[PDB]
């Protein structure tokens, strides 16, 4: 069973180390999903008429 | 922008109130006056009439 091979298994272990916590992580911090466009109709601070 | 364009007329308007109140003032100063014109016109008929009345 290769799987048992001991002498090979930090060439298996650090590449994906690498890969799964560092340069997939950031591929991802990259996609970022911004909020909605919420156009406010309903905005205005108008003091009360002067009087 | 149009809402304050509104608020601009409004308060452009609100010289009507002064003048109101002006209108009063000259009306009831007359008012007074003529009053006091006809109260002497009547009280010196009043007299004038009573002693040709008797």
């Amino acid at each position: 069973m290769p799987q048992l091979n001991t002498t090979v298994w930090p060439t298996m272990i650090t590449p994906m180390l690498l890969t799964l916590f560092l340069i997939t992580q950031l591929k991802m911090l990259n996609t970022n999903y911004h909020l909605p466009p919420s156009p406010k109709p309903m905005k205005m601070k108008n003091y009360n008429k002067p009087w | 922008i149009d809402t304050e364009k509104s608020q601009q007329a409004l308060v452009q308007k609100r010289h009507y109130l002064f003048d109101v109140q002006r209108n009063n003032i000259a009306m009831a100063l007359e008012v007074t006056y003529r009053e006091r014109l006809y109260r002497v016109y009547k009280e010196v008929k009043n007299r004038l009439d009573y002693h040709i009345s008797v």
